RNA sequence: GGGGCUGAUUCUGGAUUCGACGGGAUUUGCGAAACCCAAGGUGCAUGCCGAGGGGCGGUUGGCCUCGUAAAAAGCCGCAAAAAAUAGUCGC
RNA sequence: CGCGGGGUGGAGCAGCCUGGUAGCUCGUCGGGCUCAUAACCCGAAGGUCGUCGGUUCAAAUCCGGCCCCCGCAACCA
RNA sequence: UUGAGCCUUGAUGUGUAGGAUAGGUGGGAGGCUUUGAAGUGUGGACGCCAGUCUGCAUGGAGCCGACCUUGAAAUACCACC
RNA sequence: CCAGGGCUACACACGUGCUACAAUGGCGCAUACAAAGAGAAGCGACCUCGCGAGAGCAAGCGGACCUCAUAAAGUGCGUCGUAGUCCGGAUUGGAGUCUGCAACUCGACUCCAUGAAGUCGGAAUCGCUAGUAAUCGUGGAUCAGAAUGCCACGGUGAAUAC
């Protein structure tokens, strides 16, 4: 659909658990250049002090130039017009050496920047490896399985 | 029937049939049945009109509904306009009587919509 | 387990009547230890049902038993490459018990009064197979002889 | 250098970022700041002079204080101000 | 300009004709289903038949219209 | 061969009643039967498979029409078809 | 060394508990059955009074005698008739009890009033194959007082393991 560029590499190196639809506050040059004007999401996290999430990952920059007077950086911590619900439960399960808020996908929902935001949690290499062999163990099984009826 | 303060029952246990107004639960109706001399599981058709209307009186004796909703009001008006300890809890959602606020007193906040 | 190949538990006969099938539905219905308070209501389910079906108290449920009794589950022996269920024939022992676990369990659904009256009326539709046991029973069926034979 | 095209999905009127955030208003609990009335308490106090201000210095153009002069409180730089303030990988 | 037909559940296709007693599946939800989902299995839902009249015992059917989708050769102001 | 065209001809059509595979319209109560019947063994036709159409021979000599419940009525017989 | 406060703060996350969401139940009445235990600057009957928590009075006991201590589930009867109800009792106001010099922070409570959340808990997860899970009670340690925690005991009582 209206699906912009996704950090699909995160879910190899975190294994998120619950996800979020919290939208994103975008400055005027920003909305132009979202639909189209490359805009980018790898390393996407969060800066939270009180109540101030931020999409810290996201290059995304003018494509044609609206840029006049006053400073406009491609690379910015955009401000998440989050719920209130949402926001108090982040002093508690974001804080725990490992634990962080990255956004999987960004979209639109009828000309608005919601962007889907989730939990991450962070694997260590030593479970990775277990992973990338579980995914083959899988396909390998029904393998050994089918050969019964060859 | 209708008694003094609202007190409209269907055909209840007349004790459980006083439960239905603010300011008094089954035991103190009970006491309040007490003199009323009738049974406690007779229903509201089985109420006879001799002893409906003498009902009003013993619910009267007592201070009740009619102006018990505000007597909460002025002990808050002790605490919440007076600046009392009770009060600050009371103001903001807090448990006055000393729960552990760090966990629990969840009720006392209100639900759990955050 | 591995090599515990231990017997079972000795069923006791009822204490109104030597069977092992009216025994066990007392020692099905058991809550908090409560066995003396479970004996009254399985008792009232079927004397009020040879009340109802114009039946004897043995009688009344031997032949209900059988519309309630399967005769091939899919037990879910999946290795985990295929979701597969592939069918197994029910123990004898079993055959009658997973019929004596539906049923109990059906009283407990649609609770209206009280479970001397709600287990009479799971067992005559039982029955006659007209119940939610037939519904358990066949919903059983569906999955077992659409994955007829595996190896 | 000139001309054309395009310039947030509506591309010709009815934008309703589902959100803490910035703003106003309403209801609500009432506070010398969200107030005045000397009246209820209530006789010997107030203001300007003099007068010093936590640990240091200063401090409201004015203060917890002083019956004619060296001690006591809010606050400013000083000082108990914390840190891999998402992950993940290394010698 | 006047020749060829069809418009029917949210959808796409039939019953109409050889009159009377409207369905199918796609999309849906209901369940099963399941380390998990799904494959797959069934449960349910929907338009009085484009519209308006007439004929007819009986109109979704048939006939009169009207409207829509078009297709068509026309097209020398 | 393959289709169309028409001749000849059977087949061919139970909203709901209702014993009826009764089409419409319509002339009609005697047709018809041993120039071999009711109704058989059934073949095939058949079909909303309701039950008729229905060869032959045994059967062998009667059956249906107004008649009856039906909105309607009777292929007892037919005409346009 | 001292007095007061704090370790009881809460927009938040997590672990472990008790309580349910009822009619095998709730309520009211009647009624029967154990062991672990513990005690003297303690256990404290009985009786009296208070609706009671408890107070007054006060025997016996450093113990197979005295006391804590009436066992509950169970059974029977009455009552309730599928609701967030006669469920659950949180929150909360008023009146009292004991501990201790003292209970505001901050105790356990009792009496009355209030009446909620919650109508069966996704993904995920544990416990165990017997007197087990489960349930109902009881005592003890700690302790001036103060546990749903810890330890110990008793009652009822499974299912299934191909």
């Amino acid at each position: 659909s209206a699906t912009i560029a996704l950090n699909k590499r995160a879910r190899h190196e975190y294994f998120i658990e619950e996800e979020f639809e919290a939208g994103l506050a975008l400055q005027g040059w920003e909305v132009k250049s979202l639909r189209a004007g490359k805009a980018n999401i790898s390393d996407s996290y969060v800066l939270l002090r009180d109540g101030e999430a931020f999409l810290f990952g996201a290059n995304i920059t003018p494509m044609a130039v609206a840029s006049t007077h006053v400073v406009c950086d491609p690379t910015r911590t955009r401000k998440l017009l989050l719920n209130q619900r949402e926001l108090d439960s982040l002093y508690g399960r974001v804080n725990r050496e490992g634990y962080t808020v990255v956004a999987l996908s960004l979209y639109w929902k009828n000309a608005w920047c919601k962007v889907k935001i989730g939990v991450a949690k962070g694997k260590k290499q030593h479970d990775k490896r277990s992973d990338i062999k579980e995914r083959e163990w899988q396909v390998d099984k029904a393998r050994i399985m089918k050969n019964a009826h060859r | 029937a209708r008694i003094a303060g609202i007190n409209i029952p269907d055909h209840k246990h007349a004790v459980i049939a006083l439960t239905s107004i603010y300011g008094v639960g089954k035991t103190r109706s009970k006491a309040i049945l007490a003199a009323a001399g009738i049974a406690e599981d007779v229903k509201i058709s089985e109420l006879s009109e001799g002893q409906i209307d003498t009902l009003r009186d013993e619910v009267a004796k007592f201070v009740v509904e009619g102006d018990l909703r505000r007597e909460i009001s002025m002990s808050i008006k002790r605490l919440m306009d007076l600046g009392c300890y009770r009060g600050l809890r009371h103001r903001r959602g807090l448990p006055v009587r000393g729960q552990r606020t760090k966990t629990n007193a969840r009720t006392r906040k209100g639900p759990r919509k955050p | 387990p591995r090599r515990r190949v231990i017997g079972q538990r000795k069923i006791l006969p009822d204490p109104k009547f030597g069977s092992e099938l009216l025994a066990k539905f007392v020692n099905i219905l058991m809550v908090d230890g409560k066995k003396s308070t479970a004996e009254s209501i399985v008792y009232s389910a079927l004397e009020t049902l040879a009340q109802r079906s114009g039946k004897s108290e043995l009688e009344a449920f031997e032949v209900a038993l059988e519309n309630v009794r399967p005769t091939v589950e899919v037990k879910s022996r999946r290795v985990g490459g295929s979701t597969y269920q592939v069918p197994v024939e029910v123990r004898p022992v079993r055959r009658n018990a997973l019929a004596m676990r539906w049923i109990v369990e059906a009283a407990r659904k649609r609770g209206d009064k009280s479970m001397a009256l709600r287990l009479a009326n799971e067992l005559s539709d039982a029955a006659e197979n007209k119940g939610t046991a037939v519904k358990k029973r066949e919903d059983v069926h569906r999955m077992a002889e659409a994955n007829k034979a595996f190896a």
